[PDB]
């Protein structure tokens, strides 16, 4: 049985993912996204109440404009939480949601509260990542500025590991593929939550897929694009990138205790958290350290995983991690398996929870046990959580 | 057809899908008068009988919505008891509330116009779609009422209290993407495909894709704010205009009260609320007439408009000097999709012009502002030159020489000669009669007088003061080409001072009399920004400069002997013999010393005092409330002489330009509603006390006559 | 006696408080200010390896500019802590700071990590709070707009409770006066890390001292002062009201187990940990909250604190939760013995742990054991921590 203190995945719901240059959500701010996301999933839960909720943990990256002033309690004041609960942002670059995720779990544990919210967002159309930056030349003195530029870490992870611009292409084309299977079959219906928005001509209607997929995307077409980050020979395209996606991610999650006490069914159980830090120049390689350091406090081998979510930043980076976490041949039968963030895109301040979401959806629907989500993070960093359906 | 009427056609549609048109047959606009509040009723109950309909869309067959309401008609269904007047209401409100109890989806394909009863039947339907070149807004309280078929009930709880407050509050337009915003609306698209979007989107809710039910609701119910947060948003709101709008508040301090009550209660309650509070603004604040405040601003709205297309378009564009004003001028016509040339003499000058033109466009992308692709097309708009080999296709002229009747004379003759006949030509002097700068010119029927006001970025107004030999399309073009400035442009007849500066000065007059009364000009201002004003009088005058006002106060003696040549040292003269030149000298009533770049410090010396001791001929007990009137008296009779002079042409005119020049509590209206808000016949007594200041203080023939006649200036 | 994954915080270092206005950290970055405090304070603990930095939680809420893109790994990569450590950026606007000790505190007490750096930073002079900021129209559909403006907040808290402008600038004096005296007297030299800065002139020179303090600070002066947020009948002037100020606070964090091995004699020791919510309109309520909840997870009584650090973010707000906390007749005795916000200034991301630092600092010099640090939070939030002196 479990122990009281245990964390424990009530539900988990998502936004249709989509564009930003003209998007889906083009006239949409993040906070109400977020706000009506944690709405809405807190009403296919009636019996949780939401005065209870003692603090809602929200990711988001750049935080300035509509994200700024701490967007957790601006998005939280629009929902049906009281007034009485608490909020906080958690910004860790890409693994924000994730960390999210984390601080309400050793909350929980510790005693500091019993049922949470915590979640996710990135409106990159109305907050893009180059708005407002300043370089701080210092930083030239400790590491390498092109570090900071993602793509070109991309490009050295990639050399290192000797990835071929085919495979990065053919990566790409398994994640657009995949996506549009579980989108076509359904696979997303219980995790994605139908919202309003605007299609390419100003109308209003409510979209409930992902426009970010493109099923023909093909080897043929992603071999047209060129270097993205490197001209004079590259292999990172944009094709095998993840995609500017504006979007939010929410999680309800409070102890088994309190859990078994609302009599509803677990949808997953954290077992062990983990952060880990690399070298800003190989950023990408952030995963397979923060992984076995979960693994570890996990007390399990990498083998007693069943399936996988990697983010996938770039097909240069996902590959490598895969290789080195020796489960590169068996990618097909457990790794993404309703594709990643090339074909779903990357909101910054989101992807952390909405891989770990989905990958609970995976593990429901295929009889998994063991579930491991992990991305890796700007500057040189990773992060893992391994749940458990019981 | 279902309905036929004379301003209302109920035609059918595809798929059940029923279209509601306004058109009044006959007439220009649509408007909510007898026949057309009448043909909703019965429109709506055979939409409502036929069970047929699966869907309602509203449109409107003009190049406006529905435009406020023509209260000619509703005048004497005022006058009746407060009960046989909020029945009354409620009884018109039931069309729109049966209208929004359809048992179908409802939108509102907004096409244009959409003000004031106009915007209230939009707000009934479940959803909104509107053209980005429309615009929409309650402009009820410049009446001294407030929205009375649900405005105060729906916009509240669609777009929130704040929102609805400052909304409705204020009375302000609000063009497609503000509208968007708020939420009032819910797609706005181009006029094209407005009629697409109204049809694409009711069938997405006949369809159950879209939540038709669900999106009613809110305006249905009570307001999601906590007690503790109402009480938050309302009193702040209420405070915030309680002090700008001061004694007698028309729909702005009323309007929250309404809401305020109403919060707790539903669509229905909520409507008894409105007709309540609405019956007591008609029969005690507005009762000094609210048919004059419309009928004004119907003239308003039509001279706009016959001004708007007799107007020659203004392609190209030009001014005289650079530097101060020139810079600006230029900044505006650029930033605004106009061409300007900056015409100068010698090189240093267009060096001052193109650098404050480009310190204001680096200042809004140096924060996030604006588009550094933007600052490069402003830039390009703006053409230097010394010479006049490109006027040639110039259609309007700008002079900003230095302030002498005589160069400004050769000035604007010269540049006479080398642009088209057709052209306009318009001095920006202020302190220089228009009709005697145009006896140089060879073409007077094209020159006019366009006032901008230092900064011209900053300050909204922009005078017209049009010469005695100003053709109309002279004046049209200007006007138009103001608003395209994004500006407020107002025709003003010339003379010496023109509205604004004739009418702000003999305020300070009153105000010279105070301190020359041994009044401490710190509590007179104190009590003046109590009062609504955004600085005060001596904290104005150190802005403008002591030395300035020192000018302009001969400027206007010469021009008005009889009443404003005044012959004993003041204030004025005090601190400009005792070179305390103003804020620009670091010294005026107040000391300023500067911090760096942008900030500068308002501090107080007794050091002053000496100087202005030669000033005090008595030591003069005054209240707070006697202050004001010393101010605004000789404010407001000098309006009422502008009018009857013939200064502005209309009352509604001569308020504006007090709104957005001098700066007057926009709250209270302007100085001639003002005195309506304590009464005219009132207003005369309340002077005769003060006969003794002088003939600043001495009320009109014309305003007595009115005075014994019950007669009001709104109406 | 010990108890393993106990929390306890070995060192503390803050900043001097510098002007925003053209202080002496008019030209240094947020990143660097924080990357120098961390180092320094790492100095002068020889014994803790920083490697052993599972993760360094900063908080700060402007993240944008020079504090955007997660700003605790970009003042960490310029620290001696090696790339393999983590680093994340948590916001909770005032509280943001204090709020990283926590999440600290609960890695460590369920074993995710045995040494941590935590603390804050805001540079109100580089990236002021006014800067991008996009009121979202929506909030005002769910609460008063003005709420947001803690000013007004300051007003309506404080008629509530009847503080009248004499109590307010009387607040105000107590502490310059306060927080003057512990400078002179040396009450600030050991947490306190000099710091290289420039003179009104330009000049190169270190500061070891608070510009902020205004030793000058008269209830004759401060009477002279206008109504800051209502000039109609306000109390609330820019002299009750915190300073904006440029700085940066530092902790060590770990557990008494691995602090046991090191020999190294703890400064204090978590015991509880809270966060609450109140109405936004009337923010400065809470701590009261925020308070009674860490007390009962303490299982101590109000009384059982000797000294207590309240953010004084407005004398209006400090004033009545000292009333409801029932201390006020206690003030002199136990409560911001060396000064507040009002004289300290208030940088928003770094408040958190300073107040917190700097109430340890007072218990160890005054032989207290129970100690609590508490304080405001915008949008609606309070926050609390007891430690404790053994
Ligand atoms: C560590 C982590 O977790 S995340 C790491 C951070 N990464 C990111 O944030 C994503 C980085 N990516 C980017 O910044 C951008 O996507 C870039 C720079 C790579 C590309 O942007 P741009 O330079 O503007 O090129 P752009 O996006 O306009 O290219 C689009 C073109 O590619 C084509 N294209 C894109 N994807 C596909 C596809 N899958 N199949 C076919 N064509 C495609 C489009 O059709 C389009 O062609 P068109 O212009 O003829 O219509
Ligand atoms: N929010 C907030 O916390 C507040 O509204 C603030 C801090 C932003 C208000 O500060 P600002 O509006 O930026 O500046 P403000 O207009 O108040 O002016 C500051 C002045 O007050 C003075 N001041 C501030 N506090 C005090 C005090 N306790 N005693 C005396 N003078 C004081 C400053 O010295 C300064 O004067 P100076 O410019 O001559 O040096
Ligand atoms: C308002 O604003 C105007 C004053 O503008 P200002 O504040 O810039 O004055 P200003 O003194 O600051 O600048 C005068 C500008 O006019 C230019 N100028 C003077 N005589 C000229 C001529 N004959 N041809 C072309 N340019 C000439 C000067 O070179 C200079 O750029 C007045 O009409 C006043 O009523
Ligand atoms: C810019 C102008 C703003 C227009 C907004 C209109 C607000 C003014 O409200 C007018 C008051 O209405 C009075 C109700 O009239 C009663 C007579 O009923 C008419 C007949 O309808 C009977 C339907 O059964
Ligand atoms: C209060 C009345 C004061 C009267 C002042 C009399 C002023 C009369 O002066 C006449 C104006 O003089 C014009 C100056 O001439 C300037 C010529 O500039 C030529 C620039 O050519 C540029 C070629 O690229
Ligand atoms: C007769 C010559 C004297 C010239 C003086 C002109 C007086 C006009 O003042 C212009 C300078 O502006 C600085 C003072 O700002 C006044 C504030 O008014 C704000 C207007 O508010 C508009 C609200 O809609």
């Amino acid at each position: 049985s479990l122990n009281p203190r245990d964390v424990v995945i009530v539900d988990f719901g998502r936004t249709p993912m989509g564009r930003s240059k003209g998007g889906m959500h083009r006239n949409t701010r993040a906070e109400d996204m977020s706000a009506h996301l944690i709405s809405k999933v807190l009403e296919r839960n009636s019996k949780v109440d939401p005065g209870e909720v003692e603090d809602v943990i929200w990711g988001c990256v750049n935080q300035t404009l509509e994200q700024g002033w701490n967007i957790a309690r601006m998005a939280s004041l629009m929902t049906q939480i009281p007034h009485t609960s608490a909020a906080q942002t958690v910004s860790r670059l890409c693994g924000s949601s994730m960390s999210a995720l984390h601080t309400a779990a050793q909350a929980i544990m510790t005693g500091n509260g019993d049922v949470f919210v915590v979640g996710g967002v990135e409106h990159m159309g109305h907050v893009s990542m180059m708005h407002g930056v300043d370089p701080n030349p210092h930083m030239s003195l400790y590491a390498a500025k092109a570090s900071g530029m993602m793509g070109l870490t991309a490009e050295m992870l990639g050399k290192m590991h000797g990835i071929s611009r085919e495979q990065q292409d053919a990566f790409a084309v398994r994640s657009h593929q995949l996506a549009h299977k579980a989108t076509v079959e359904g696979k997303f219906k219980d995790e994605i939550i139908p919202m309003q928005g605007y299609d390419e001509n100003g109308f209003l209607k409510i979209f409930d897929y992902d426009e970010t997929i493109r099923p023909d995307t093909t080897l043929e077409s992603l071999a047209a694009l060129k270097p993205a980050f490197n001209p004079k020979g590259g292999t990172v395209t944009a094709g095998t990138s993840s995609q500017i996606t504006d979007g939010a991610s929410c999680m309800i999650v409070m102890s088994a205790q309190r859990a078994k006490d609302l009599g509803l069914e677990p949808l997953a159980v954290i077992r062990s958290m983990a952060v880990a830090g690399v070298d800003p120049a190989i950023m990408g390689y952030g995963p397979v350290p923060a992984t076995q350091k979960a693994l570890k406090r996990a007390g399990l081998n990498m083998a007693d995983i069943d399936f996988i979510e990697l983010n996938e930043a770039f097909a240069a980076q996902a590959l490598p991690v895969l290789k080195d976490l020796k489960v590169l041949d068996k990618m097909n039968e457990k790794v993404n398996l309703h594709g990643g963030a090339i074909a779903l895109g990357h909101p910054f301040g989101c992807s952390g929870a909405r891989i770990s979401g989905t990958l609970l959806n995976v593990m429901k629907q295929n009889g998994g046990t063991f579930g491991l989500s992990t991305m890796c993070i700007g500057l040189g960093q990773g992060i893992a959580t391994v749940f458990e359906r019981v | 057809m279902i309905y036929e009427g004379k301003a209302i056609t109920v035609t059918a549609l595809e798929s059940g899908i029923v279209e509601l048109k306004f058109d009044l047959k006959g007439e220009s606009v649509n408007k909510f008068n007898r026949l057309t509040l009448n043909e909703l009723r019965q429109a709506v109950d055979a939409i409502k009988a036929d069970a047929s309909v699966k869907g309602v869309i509203v449109s409107s067959g003009k190049d406006v919505f529905i435009v406020g309401a023509d209260i000619t008609e509703f005048v004497e269904n005022f006058k009746l008891p407060d009960a046989e007047l909020i029945a009354g209401n409620l009884e018109a409100n039931k069309i729109f509330s049966d209208f929004e109890d359809l048992n179908v989806p409802t939108v509102a394909a907004i096409n244009g116009i959409a003000l004031g009863g106009g915007l209230e039947m939009c707000l009934a339907a479940d959803f909104r779609v509107m053209a980005d070149s429309a615009k929409i807004g309650l402009p009820e309280v410049k009446l001294g009422i407030y929205p009375g078929f649900g405005g105060t009930v729906r916009l509240p709880r669609l777009i929130g209290v704040d929102n609805a407050v400052e909304w409705i509050a204020s009375g302000k337009e609000n063009r497609a993407e503000d509208a968007l915003k708020v939420s009032a609306v819910d797609a706005v698209v181009t006029a094209d495909k407005l009629g697409a979007a109204a049809l694409d989107l009711i069938k997405r809710a006949i369809s159950g894709e879209l939540d038709y039910k669900a999106k009613r609701q809110p305006k249905l119910e009570k307001l999601k704010l906590n007690a503790i947060e109402q009480m938050m948003a309302f009193e702040t709101a209420k405070g915030f205009v309680a002090g700008q709008a001061g004694p007698n508040y028309p729909a702005p301090v009323e309007a929250i009260k309404t809401i305020q009550k109403a919060a707790n209660f539903g669509r229905d309650k909520a409507l008894e609320v409105e007709a309540a509070g609405f019956a007591k603004l008609a029969k005690t604040s507005a009762s000094n007439c609210l048919i004059g405040l419309f009928l004004n601003d119907q003239e308003l709205k039509k001279k706009a408009k016959v001004y708007d297309k007799i107007a020659k378009d203004v392609k190209q564009a030009a001014v005289l000097g650079a530097g101060i004003m020139g810079g600006g001028i230029a900044y505006q016509s650029a930033s605004k999709g106009t061409p300007i040339l900056m015409k100068d003499i010698n090189e240093h000058g267009i060096e001052q012009g193109l650098a404050e033109a480009a310190k204001l466009l680096v200042g809004r992308v140096d924060k996030g502002r604006m588009t550094p692709a933007k600052m490069a097309e402003v830039l390009n708009g703006i053409r230097p030159t010394l010479s006049y080999g490109d006027f040639g296709n110039v259609d309007l002229v700008v002079e900003a020489v230095v302030e002498n009747p005589k160069v400004k004379q050769a000035v604007l003759a010269e540049v006479e000669n080398h642009v088209r006949e057709d052209a306009i030509l318009a001095s920006n002097t202020s302190t220089i009669s228009i009709s005697l700068l145009a006896k140089a010119l060879k073409r007077p029927e094209n020159f006019v007088g366009m006032h901008f006001f230092n900064p011209v970025h900053m300050m909204p107004l922009v005078e017209v003061i049009r010469g005695e030999k100003s053709s109309d399309l002279a004046v049209a073009t200007t006007v138009a080409y103001a608003k395209k400035m994004g500006k407020n442009p107002i025709v003003v007849n010339d003379c010496p001072g023109f509205l604004v500066n004739r009418v702000l000065f003999p305020y300070f007059g009153g105000f010279a009399k105070l301190v020359s009364a041994g009044v401490d000009f710190v509590r007179i201002d104190k009590v003046m920004e109590k009062f609504g004003w955004p600085m005060g009088p001596a904290y104005l005058m150190d802005v403008v400069g002591i030395d300035t006002g020192h000018h302009g106060r001969d400027v206007m003696a010469e021009g008005f002997p009889d009443r404003m040549k005044d012959d004993r040292r003041s204030a004025i003269d005090a601190l400009y013999e005792a070179k305390r030149l103003g804020q620009k000298n670091g010294k005026g009533f107040y000391a300023y010393e500067a911090d760096k770049k942008g900030k500068q410090k308002k501090l107080v010396d007794s050091s002053v005092l000496e100087v202005l001791k030669p000033i005090v001929y008595e030591q003069r007990d005054v209240t707070d409330e006697d202050i004001i009137n010393w101010m605004m008296i000789p404010l407001c009779l000098e309006t009422v002489r502008c009018l009857e002079d013939g200064i502005v042409e209309t009352a509604a005119e001569a308020d504006m330009g007090l709104v957005y020049g001098i700066g007057f509590p926009l709250f209270r209206g302007g100085a001639l509603r003002y005195i309506d808000s304590i009464g005219v016949a009132e207003f005369v007594a309340l002077a005769d006390q003060y006969a003794e200041l002088g003939a600043l203080y001495h009320p009109t023939a014309k305003l007595r006559e009115m005075a014994k006649n019950g007669q009001s200036f709104f109406g």
